[PDB]
Parts: C-alpha cells; structure tokens; sequence
C-alpha cells in the first residue's frame, strides 16, 4: 500500500513529483489521479484554513510528540490488561513498518499518524447525532458532550485514529493527577470517542487573541499569523517533522510545504481531502553502497 | 390471430425501419452503429430473458395471472437463440475482425492489446488485471454457454407446456416443469447478472458494482411485465381469454407492475445511496459520467416519470383492473424503461445528451420491433392459454 | 399434499385453536413449565449481564480501536432479521394471495414482535452511553442540536420504530376477532374483561369485516416495503461506509435475503416443537413445512449468490484492500467463521433440493440449527473480519469476544423464549380466524371441484 | 392522506434541521437539494408509519 | 358505503373536540418547546 513513500535525492533533484507519478502510473497508468467526488465539501477560499504537514524524511520516531499530545490532552492511562484488549489511548502513533527486500535485516520507517481532519470525512457522516462535524476553519469537531458511544466514527475512519473510552480510563481519585490534568482541555468520561484536535485549544486561544487585538486596534479582520499557533506535537518534535500551519495563506511555511512536489495525503481514492499531508521520505544512497 | 398479425406486422414495419435508419447511420458512422447496437442489445434482451424468468416464478408459485400469461412467457422466452444469432455483431465487434467493419477501435476495452497487454500504448493496469476474465474469448464463451443454458430451458418447458396440452398426464407435467423452473430460477439469477456484466459493465472496467445484474433482473422484470400487460390488452378479444379469464389476472399483472417498479426504483436508489454516501472514487465517477452534460436532467426524468407517474396511478385500484388504463401505464412505462436503458448504457459512449445520434434510437427500436415480430409467430404456434393444467382452476376465481 | 387436513368444522377449529390458552394455570403443562423455567433462569442471566454493563462499561465485551462493532452488533442483526419471515408470512403471503400463511402468521408475527425486542436493546446496550438513545430521536431540546439524519443509524432509529409499531399494530389487528373468540369462549367473568377489552366489541359484522379486510390488505402492502425497507436499511449501516468489507452495493437485497433465510429457519425450528406437541397437524401440515423449507432453499440460494458476488468483486476489482479482504476471509486469524459460513450455508442447503429430505422432520430441524449458526458466522464476516483489517496495516488487531457478550447473547435468548412462553400461554399460537375462513374456501373449492 | 402526509413531514423535518435550523457541514455532504439522498430512508419510514397508523385508526 | 356513525348528532361535536384536543395539545408543545425558555 501506499502509505509511506520513500524516493532518492538524485530524482528528486531531477523532478520533486516522481514519487507520486511512479506510485500513480503503477496502481492507475497515469501521472496524475483523477480522483472524482460525488460531495462538494466547502468552499476555504477567504477563511483560516488550518493544516499539518508531517515530514518523513526528517522524523527519528522518538515519540516525544505522543508524550506532549498526552500532557496537552489529558489522554488517560489505561491498564497494559487494556492495551492487550487493544484499546491503547494516543491521539498520535508512531507506525514503524518494517518494509525491504529482506525482512531479517529491512529499513524502518516511521511515520506519525494523527487525524487528517478531513474536509470530506468519513467519520463525520456516520455520526448519527453530529457530535463529529466539521468547521468553518478546517477542522473536524469530535464533541465529547455530544458523543453518544455508537463506535461507527472508529469504523469509517480509514485511519483508524479515533480512540473510545471504553471503561472509566480517565482517574477520577488521584489529586495529583487531577491537578497533572489541562484545565483548558475536557478530561473524558467513559462511553465517549477522542482523537487528535489539532490543539484546538491553542487554535481558539489564538484565534480569541487575534480577534482581541483586531477589536481593540479596530482593524474589523482577525488576522493570526504563521508562529501564532504551534501545536504541542509540533512544540515538542525535536526535528521540525510536524508543521502546522495555514493552508490558504501561500506564505506560511506548511503552505510551503505543501506546495512541494512530494507533499501526499494518504488514501486519496477515499475522496476524504486530508489536511495532515505528508512529505515522501527521500533517501541519499551512495553509489558505492547502493547505487 | 388478427390481433396477434396487427401486432407481428407492425413489429416487422419498425424492425424495418430501425434497421433501415441503423444501416444508414453505419455508413456515416460505424462506431456508433455498435455503440448504439450494444444499447439495443441490452434493450431488446429485457423482453425474452424476463418471459423465462416469469415463466420459471409462475411454475414454482401458480397463479391465474400465471396461467393467464404463461403461453405469452413461453412465446417471448422461445426467441433467445435468435438472439444468441444476434449476438454475433457484438461478438464481431469485439473480435480481431473490427478492423474489416469499419471500427477503428475495438468495441470493449478490453478488447484493446495497448491496454491489456504490457508495454502498450495505453496499459491500463486494472484492464490488465482481468485480462483471462475480461477477454474476447472468455467473454463469448461464457455468453454462449448462457444462450445454451438460456435455449434448453425455455425450449424445455415450451415442449412440456405443449406436449401436456396435446397428450398426457396434466399433473404429472406440472411437477417436472415446476423443478425444472426451480434449479432455473438459481441458473438463471446467476447466469443474467453475470451476463449483465460482460455485456454492460464491461465497457468500463474501471467501475463494479454487484447489484448490477439484479438491477437489470428488476429492469427486464418490470419492461416483460408492462410488456405482457400491453399484449394481455391486445389479445383480450380471442375467443380463449373471453370464456376462462375475468378482471383478476389483470389486477394480479397491476400489482406485479406496481411491486417491480417500486422494485426497480429500489435496485436504483440503493446503488446510489451506497455510491454516494461511501465517496470512493473507485465508484463515484459512474453517477458523475451519469450527472454531468445534461444526463442529471434524464436522472430527474427518471425520478419523475419512472417512478413518481407509475407509483401513483398503479397505487389505485380501478387503475389496473382495466385494461385500457393498464395499457397505457404500460405504454409509459416502456417509454421509461428505454429512457433508463438510455441512461445506463449511452453516457459511456456519447459523453454528452446532444451527443446522442439517431441510431441510439433505431436500434433498440428495431430489434425490439424484431422481438415483436418473434414473439407474436411464437403465440400464434399455440393456443393462448394451458386448458389442460392443474392450475386451470386459479382462474375460475 | 394439502394445507388443511380434512376432518375440521369451524367449531372443532376454535375448540381446538382457543383450548390451549383459557385453561386454567393449574392445568399447566409440565413441559410448558420446564421450557417457562430455562428461559427465566436465561432471562436472569439476562438481567445480571445488562446489570454488569452498565455498572462497568461496553469494556467488558472483546470491542477495541479498531473492531468497534463486534458481536453486540452481530447479534443485533441476528435478532433483527429473525422477523423478516414472520412479517413476510403476515404481510407479503396476504398480498401474493398464498393460503398457507393462515396457520403460521400468528406464531411468526409473535415470534417477530418479540425478535425486534431483543435485537431493540441491542442499540441502546451497545451504545456506550445507553440513557442517551433519545439524542438519535429529532427530540425538541433547549440545545436546538438534531441528529444528523445522513448516517444510517438515524434511519436504523426512524426503520426499527416504524418496524417495531407497524408490526405490533398488524399484530393486535390480527388478534381483535381471536381477542373476541377468546372472550366467547372464556368461563370466569373476570377473563372475560380481560379479552373483551382488546377485542372492542368485534362482533363479526360483514360490513366491520369489509373494512378489516381492506385494512389488512393495505397493512400488507404498506408492511412489504416496510420490511424491505427496514433490512435494506440494517444493510446501509454497513454499506454507507468506505470499510472493504462493508463497500459492498448489493448488500439491501442481500440483507433481505439473509433475513428472509434465517426467519424461516427459526420459524421451522418453532414450529415443529408446537406442530408435535399441540395438536396442529391438520393445521400446520407437511406442505406448510415443505413450501417453508422451500422458501428457505431459494432465500438461501440468494445468499449463495451475493456470496458468489462478493467474491467476484474481490477477484475483479484490481483493488488491494478487496483482494485483502478475500485473502483475510479466507486464510485469515478469522477464517474459521468464513469456512463454517461456507459449509453451513451453501453445502446444507443442497439437501433442501430434495423432496424426501424437505419432507423429513429432524432433517429439516438439523438444517435449521444450521443455518442459524451459519448466519450468525454471516454477520461476524461481515462485521468483524472486515474491521479486523483495514485500510492501514498499523492498525489491525484480532476482536476476541468475551464471556459478557456471550452471556448477553444467551440472556437475549432467554428473553426472547420467555415472551414466546408468555405469548404461547396466553394468546393462541395460530388465527382461529383466517383458518376457518381457509377451511370455508376449501370447501368452497372442493364444491367448484 | 395520511402516508403523503407523512412522507412531507419526514422530508420536511430532514431538511428544516439539516438544512435551515442548523447547517451542519458534516462529511462535506451538500447543504441544500442535492443532499436529496440520506433524506429517502427517513421520509419513507415516516410516509410507512403515518399510513400505517391511518390503515389500523381509520377502520377502527 | 357510509360510516357507522354516519347520522350521528355526536359525530361533529366529538370531531371538533378531537380537533380542539389536538390544536391545544400542539400549541401548547409549540409553546414549550420553542416559546418558553
Ligand atoms: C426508494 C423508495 C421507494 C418507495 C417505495 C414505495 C412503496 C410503498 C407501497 C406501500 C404498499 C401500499 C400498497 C397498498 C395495497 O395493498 O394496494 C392494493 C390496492 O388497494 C388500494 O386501493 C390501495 C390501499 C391504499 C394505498 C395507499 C398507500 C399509501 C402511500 C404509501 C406511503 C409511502 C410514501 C413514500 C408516499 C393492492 O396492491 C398491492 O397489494 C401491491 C403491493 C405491492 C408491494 C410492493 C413490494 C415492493 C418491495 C420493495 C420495497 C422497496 C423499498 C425501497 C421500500
Ligand atoms: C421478499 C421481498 C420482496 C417482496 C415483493 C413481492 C411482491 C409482493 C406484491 C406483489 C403482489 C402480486 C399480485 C398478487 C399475486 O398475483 O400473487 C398471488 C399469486 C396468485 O395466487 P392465487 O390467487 O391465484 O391462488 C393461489 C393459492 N390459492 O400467488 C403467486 O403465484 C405468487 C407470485 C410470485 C411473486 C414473485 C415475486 C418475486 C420477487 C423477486 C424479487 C427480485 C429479486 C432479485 C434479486
Ligand atoms: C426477471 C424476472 C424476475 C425473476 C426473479 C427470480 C428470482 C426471485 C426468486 C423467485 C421467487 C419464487 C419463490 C419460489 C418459492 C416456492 O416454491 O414457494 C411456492 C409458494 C407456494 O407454492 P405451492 O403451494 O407449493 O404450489 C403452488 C402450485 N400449485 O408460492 C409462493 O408464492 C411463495 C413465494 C414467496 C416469495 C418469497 C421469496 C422472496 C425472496 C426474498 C429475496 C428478495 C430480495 C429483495
Ligand atoms: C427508539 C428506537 C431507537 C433504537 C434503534 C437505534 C438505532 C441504532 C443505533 C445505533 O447506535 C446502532 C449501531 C449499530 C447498528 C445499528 C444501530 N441502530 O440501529
Ligand atoms: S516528536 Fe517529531 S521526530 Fe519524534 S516521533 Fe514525533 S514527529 Fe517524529
Ligand atoms: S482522519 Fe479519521 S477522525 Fe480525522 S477527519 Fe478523517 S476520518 Fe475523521
Ligand atoms: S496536533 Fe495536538 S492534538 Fe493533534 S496529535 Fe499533535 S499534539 Fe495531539
Ligand atoms: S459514530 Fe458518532 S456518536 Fe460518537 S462514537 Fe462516533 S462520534
């Protein structure tokens, strides 16, 4: 499968794209996917649009990212009984995947998978009390108010990023971990569904602060910049690999990004349009060792 | 027999014409010639393949409008080695041959060396992969052994229906025809969707779907059962429906109609709920090559017309308890059902709703006359309904 | 054969019919005892089950990450489609004009009625935060929130509502004149009031039995589509997602078939304890078991063919994750349920072509208790094998069941045995009515000859 | 009557609180009337209990 | 045919009751669940 996307310098220099023209022209005979949806999705052509590039060439996999996206996120501990069960709580998860020509000694590849925040989304339109929707920014909005069990967003996430409090995984007697726990973000009860938010908490508090300040300069237009929101994965990641950033405005850095030829979402014949695109792993072999 | 020469007459005048147009429209285009003999095709099988079908429920489940019908499923079902006969330009048309019948390029496309072959021009690896499936020779083999399957069934039954008219016992050849149709009803449902497939879908194997088949079972059910309708209407001053049939196998066929359009609206709507609502694009261009260029509008026709009109007035009861009326809904309703052939099969050729030639309407028009013209010398072989059989007491009522 | 045996008058009928409700309850079997007692003590590990859920969680059943729907679903879909051959007996054999609908539909019905009781629970059981089920109901609240109304478990709240209310509406429609047989043929005073209530004061009018037969009619005709609508509906809430498995656009009448098939194999399995042990051999008669095993043989065979059509499109498709999908049904962690599936439902129904073994009794019992495994192994490829592995190979996991979801699963089937005890107690298991009108037409035939 | 009425008002209820209550951007699905699919289901359902309810109320 | 209680005196009285019964019980829904907050 087309999931993680590895190429070399030397072709890379030549042309960015031939990672995504190579897999495309094996899987469809063409360069390009003229992939066709049957749903209009919205429009983003004025508005923050808010989304995450991961760099695969540039991620180790030290999972610092999952440790701040627990620490920001109040994501509970649940028992190594429970992780055996299969129901691990991460918002983030670092998928190694072990692909070679030899699987006795294979290249290891890392990649951080998180919610893509889809524009098209698959668990939003399997909800059946819209307690996943999505926003005028960007973002798909798991409510835990709202989110009434059901466990189908899990199903029609192709991702499988979306994770469900099964029995009572949050502590609700520790005073340390009670004071440990964000108070800027919910601490969730049994029977509802989590997954990654984009730090919506530190989107909102930038977003209230951009406003503020455009009221109080009278300007009547919140702009917030590049640097104003960095999510705690992106804080966190010791190599830059995450990038968050806005996708409309083309001089923001992960509009940059994604303006490079070996930017990809993963499983775009699932018409879900993902906002968390990834940059293919390109490799720098030697000619005496490799080439 | 007047009736039944009024109607093989004028089947033979539009089968003329039709063919006329048709071989007109080949000499300025012989492309679309096939393009529009394959909609045809698929048109004019919806008459016979549903006359076998019903001819096998009514077997198992009698009926009076079983009984009432059954010579006429019998009549229609007996000309499907002449469209096994008929099958050959489409056969020839995705042969090696196409290039000596003025086809550029072949008629499948699968039927493409640059596609299925690799190092070609095109190689389209989908294409590729059903190459032993999706081959000229495969694919008429399996349609020969259907119109086999087909020919020895249907002759089967017409010559116990026949020879329990002529000399025999009356309940002894009810019970082999009754377990003939039964291990028919399961090779037929099998051997119509998968021929539904290597017909239709195979024109674009970029697309699947597996209610297809049964669609078009639903589709051939409703056109034979408003056909039978428009018949029953023609013939019901013989001489043999005056003395042994009242009103009941009119509101029985009503009925069927009714159930089948709902039915068929059905196999429609859950396709493209299923389609729309999971937004693959492996699925998705389908109901985009049959929303885009004005085939939204033959959509609305068909939401309208096909479904909305005939739900409607066949849900009151003096509405098919007359024959007059049910004719008519009959009329209409074959009207919509080459509408929504036309929907189904012509946006993979024309690409646009201006881009449709006249021959897209001679040739279902024609062959469909020649399926008149065939199943009215089938009838009028034979009395019009089984005076002796078991089931002859469903229609005293 | 025939549907009535010869021999019956319309008083031998309602005697025979109204008898074995209206006795007494110290005149109660002893077999009618033992059956009541294992599906009370089922019932009681029903309720400890449902008690220890929702003390504890949806956590104690074999759920994870990426299995959300495990057997809790499955057997929702088991329980649901048990009904569809009872309101296909009710229902489509009233419209298709069928005279052997007169001596099951009322026991099938039941048998429906309390299906759809079982497999109701199962929603708000599942659900994770079971006292909020009324949010998928479009319920006034001071939020102004509405349920989504695009996913299919919306539907599946509007189709086993109108389901549920329809059914039991045609149900107590068809009871009224057996509500007024019952009150006629009662003895104390006070059971009297007890039928005459429901009953309304019937009557037996030829213009009340006008307007009854109408509303039957049209109660059939408007529970055909409502029952295909339902199981096409219970097929969506697979087939609206972009799951490999689940993707599949032939799943409605696939959904219909395989409830169709698994209904009459419960509802053969039903009939033949009541046939030999009430005496209701000239009522359910070997034809009513031999076109029942027909009707079985030929929904089974549909079956057979979206099986055939899932694999087609598995080979066909040029697609990983469908040649996946058949490779994981196959040669898989759970291909044990993919190979009993095959054998229980496409090797067991080839006995079913033959009239001797369709005609046979415990032949007919083995099939049914085999088809029922095999359409629970149905539902368990359909739902877990296709969660099991998906679209990213990082998120696949093995869904290992519990004891809790299969303590569940037995305690549904004390509840549902419990209510058919009930209803077999206190109402008549075949319409008094409906078969005397049918030994009225069959004399009316043999008089026509 | 009744089962048109029904149908109306399952249509009707679908499009008032998906559409012009509360417009929910929910998988990208449109939001006017080409969201006509996922809105059948519910309208027929209520079109079934509604004519159903008339069937059984109106000959009693 | 007719109804069975069709000349009834009761039969217009007891329409308009339902009518009346069911125009209160929805005005009064309509009030608290929209007009009441
Ligand atoms: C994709 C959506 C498809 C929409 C499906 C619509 C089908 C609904 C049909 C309901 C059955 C009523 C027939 C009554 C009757 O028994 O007719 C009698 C004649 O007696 C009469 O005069 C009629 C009595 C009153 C009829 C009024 C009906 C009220 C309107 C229904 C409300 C629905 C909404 C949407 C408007 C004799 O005729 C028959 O018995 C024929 C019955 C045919 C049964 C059809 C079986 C098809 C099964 C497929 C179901 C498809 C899925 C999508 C639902
Ligand atoms: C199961 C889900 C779909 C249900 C749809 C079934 C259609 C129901 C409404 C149609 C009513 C048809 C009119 C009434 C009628 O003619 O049938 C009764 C008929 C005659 O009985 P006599 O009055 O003559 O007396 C005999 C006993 N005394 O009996 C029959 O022969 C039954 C007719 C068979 C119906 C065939 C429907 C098959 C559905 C196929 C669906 C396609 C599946 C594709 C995968
Ligand atoms: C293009 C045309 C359409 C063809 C459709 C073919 C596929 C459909 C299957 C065929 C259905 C026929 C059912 C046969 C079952 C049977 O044998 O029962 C017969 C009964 C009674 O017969 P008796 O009493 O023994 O003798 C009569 C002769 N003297 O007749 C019936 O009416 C019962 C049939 C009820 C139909 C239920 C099956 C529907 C399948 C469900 C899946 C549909 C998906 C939507
Ligand atoms: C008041 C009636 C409501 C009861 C039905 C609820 C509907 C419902 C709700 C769910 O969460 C489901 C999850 C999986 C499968 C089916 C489901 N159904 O049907
Ligand atoms: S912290 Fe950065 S480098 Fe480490 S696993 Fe996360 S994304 Fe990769
Ligand atoms: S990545 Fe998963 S949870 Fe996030 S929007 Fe897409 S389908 Fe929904
Ligand atoms: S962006 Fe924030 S919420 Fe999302 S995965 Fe990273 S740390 Fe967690
Ligand atoms: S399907 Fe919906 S109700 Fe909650 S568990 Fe998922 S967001």
């Amino acid at each position: 499968r087309d999931i993680y996307r590895v190429g070399e310098f030397k072709k890379f220099k030549e042309d960015p794209k031939y990672i995504a023209k190579e897999v495309y022209q094996e899987e469809y005979g063409r360069e390009t996917p003229n992939y066709q949806s049957l749903q209009p999705g919205d429009d983003y052509t004025g508005r923050n649009a808010w989304g995450m590039t991961i760099n695969l060439n540039a991620c180790i996999g030290c999972n610092a990212c999952v440790v701040a996206c627990q620490a920001e996120n109040n994501i509970a501990v649940v028992g190594k009984d429970q992780v055996s069960r299969g129901r691990e709580m991460h918002w983030i998860r670092i998928d190694r995947y072990f692909a070679g020509e030899d699987l006795d000694n294979p290249s290891i590849y890392m990649m951080p998978v998180n919610c893509m925040q889809c524009e098209k989304a698959p668990c939003e339109v399997v909800c059946p009390v819209a307690a996943t929707v999505h926003d005028y920014e960007g973002l798909n909005n798991m409510v835990y108010n709202r989110c009434v069990g059901t466990k189908y967003c899990s199903n029609n996430c192709p991702y499988k990023v979306r994770r469900f409090n099964f029995l009572q995984y949050s502590d609700t007697t520790t005073e340390t971990f009670k004071l440990a726990f964000n108070p800027d973000v919910t601490v969730r009860i049994r029977g509802v569904m989590e997954k990654c938010t984009y730090c919506v908490q530190r989107i909102s508090g930038a977003r209230i602060a951009a406003k503020r300040a455009a009221v109080q300069a009278g300007q009547s237009s919140y702009v917030i910049s590049d640097g104003a929101i960095q999510t705690a994965c992106e804080q966190a990641c010791p190599t830059g690999a995450i990038v968050f950033g806005d996708i409309n405005d083309s001089n923001s850095r992960v509009a940059k990004w994604k303006a490079e030829g070996h930017n990809y979402g993963l499983l775009g014949f699932l018409n879900t349009v993902p906002r968390t695109t990834y940059l293919a792993r390109v490799r720098n072999p030697s000619e005496e060792l490799e080439k | 027999i007047p009736q039944l020469g009024q109607v093989q007459m004028l089947g033979l005048a539009a089968a003329v014409i039709g063919i006329g147009v048709l071989a007109a429209g080949y000499f300025l285009s012989p492309t679309s010639f096939f393009e529009s003999y394959i909609y045809g095709y698929y048109v004019a099988m919806t008459i016979p393949l549903g006359c076998l079908g019903f001819l096998m429920v009514q077997h198992l489940t009698g009926g009076a409008w079983g009984v009432t019908v059954r010579r006429m499923l019998e009549a229609g079902a007996a000309t499907l080695p002449i469209m096994g006969l008929l099958f050959i330009p489409i056969a020839l048309g995705y042969f090696d041959t196409y290039k000596a019948l003025g086809l550029e390029h072949p008629l499948y496309e699968w039927a493409n060396p640059e596609v299925v072959t690799p190092g070609g021009a095109e190689f389209d690896p989908i294409i590729a992969h059903k190459v032993p499936w999706l081959s000229p020779l495969w694919v008429t083999a399996r349609i020969a052994i259907f119109f086999i399957i087909w020919s020895a069934l249907a002759l089967t039954l017409r010559a116990w229906s026949r020879q329990q008219d002529a000399g025999g016992d009356a309940k002894k050849l009810a019970t082999r025809m009754r377990r003939l149709s039964g291990i028919g009803v399961a090779l037929f449902v099998i051997t119509v969707t998968f021929f539904s497939f290597d017909v239709a879908m195979s024109l674009d194997p970029h697309w699947f779907s597996t209610i297809y088949g049964a669609h078009y079972m639903a589709n051939a059910g409703l056109m034979t059962l408003a056909f039978l309708a428009l018949m029953m209407s023609r013939v019901r001053d013989a001489a043999l429906f005056r003395e042994y049939v009242s009103v009941k196998p009119i509101h029985d066929i009503g009925k069927l109609i009714f159930a089948f359009t709902v039915l068929w609206t059905y196999m429609s709507y859950g396709q493209l709920v299923i389609i729309w609502s999971g937004d693959v694009a492996e699925f998705t261009p389908w109901y985009v090559h049959r929303t885009q260029h004005g085939w939204v509008f033959v959509a609305l026709a068909l939401m309208l017309f096909a479904f909305a009109l005939p739900f409607f007035v066949l849900l009151f009861r003096g509405t098919k308890r007359n024959l007059n009326t049910l004719a008519t809904i009959a009329g209409w309703i074959v009207v919509m059902r080459f509408v929504d052939m036309a929907w189904i099969i012509l946006p993979e050729f024309r690409e646009h709703l201006w881009d449709i030639a006249i021959t897209d309407v001679a040739a279902p028009i024609g062959l469909i006359g020649l399926v008149i013209a065939l199943f009215a010398a089938n009838v009028q072989q034979a009395p019009l309904l089984p005076l002796r059989d078991p089931n002859m007491e469903q229609l005293q009522n | 054969e025939a549907y009535l045996l010869p021999g019956e008058t319309y008083t031998s009928i309602s005697a025979k019919i109204g008898d074995v409700p209206l006795t007494p309850p110290l005149k109660t079997p002893k077999g009618w005892l033992a059956g009541f007692s294992v599906a009370f003590f089922m019932l009681m590990i029903f309720f400890v089950s449902v008690t220890w859920l929702f003390i504890r969680g949806v956590g104690i059943w074999g759920i994870n990450i990426p299995v959300g729907w495990g057997m809790d679903i499955i057997n929702f879909v088991w329980w649901i489609g048990i009904g569809h051959a009872g309101t296909l007996i009710s229902a489509i054999l009233l419209l298709l004009n069928q005279g052997w609908r007169n001596s099951i539909n009322r026991f099938a019905e039941a048998m429906t009625l309390f299906a759809v009781a079982c497999a109701g629970l199962y929603p708000i059981l599942h659900l994770g935060r079971p006292w909020l089920f009324y949010w998928l109901i479009p319920y006034p609240n001071t939020h102004g929130m509405w349920p989504q109304f695009r996913s299919a478990l919306a539907w599946d709240v509007f189709a086993i509502s109108t389901y549920a209310t329809v059914s039991l509406v045609f149900w107590l429609v068809g009871l009224i004149p057996d509500f007024a047989t019952l009150r006629d043929r009662a003895k104390n005073i006070w059971v009297k009031r007890l039928y005459g209530i429901a009953a309304l004061g019937w009557r037996g009018s030829a213009r009340h039995w006008h307007r009854y037969e109408m509303a039957s009619i049209l109660l059939a005709g408007l529970s055909t589509p409502l029952v295909v609508s339902v199981h096409s509906i219970i097929s969506l809430d697979f087939a609206i997602s972009q799951v490999p498995g689940w993707q599949v656009t032939v799943f409605p009448p696939y959904f219909v078939a395989g409830a169709v098939f698994a209904g009459f194999a419960m509802v053969l399995l039903l009939m033949i304890p009541v046939r030999t042990f009430y005496g209701f051999e000239n009522y359910i008669t070997l034809h009513h078991l031999d076109v029942m095993a027909k009707v079985m043989l030929t929904t089974g065979m549909i079956v057979v063919y979206g099986y055939f059509m899932e694999v087609f499109a598995s080979l066909y498709s040029g697609n990983e994750f469908e040649e996946y999908l058949l490779y994981n049904r196959l040669f898989g962690p759970s291909s044990w349920a993919y190979w009993g599936l095959l054998f229980c439902n496409a090797v067991a129904i080839q006995p079913l072509w033959f009239k001797k073994v369709r005609q046979n009794i415990p032949a007919l019992l083995i099939i049914s208790l085999i088809v029922s495994v095999g359409m629970w192994l149905e539902r368990y490829v359909i739902i877990v094998i296709s969660l099991e592995r998906d679209f990213l190979p990082s998120s696949w996991d093995i869904y290992i069941p519990t004891i809790w979801d299969w303590s569940l699963y037995i305690g549904t089937f004390g509840l549902f045995f419990t209510l058919l005890f009930l209803f077999i107690r206190v109402l008549p298991m075949i319409n008094i009515f409906e078969m005397r009108l049918f030994l009225y037409q069959e004399t009316e035939k043999a008089k026509q000859r | 009557l009744f089962g048109l009425i029904g149908a109306a008002s399952g249509f009707i209820l679908q499009y008032i609180g998906n559409l012009v209550d509360y417009p929910l951007n929910v998988g990208g699905r449109p939001l006017d009337i080409t969201n006509w699919p996922a809105m059948i289901p519910i309208t027929f359902e209520s079109g079934i209990l509604l004519a159903s309810f008339a069937a059984a109320i109106g000959m009693i | 045919m007719q109804p069975e209680w069709s000349g009834d005196p009761e039969v217009k009285p007891v329409f308009l009751a339902v009518t009346l019964t069911g125009m209160v019980a929805f005005l009064l829904m309509v009030w608290l669940f929209a007009f009441y907050w």
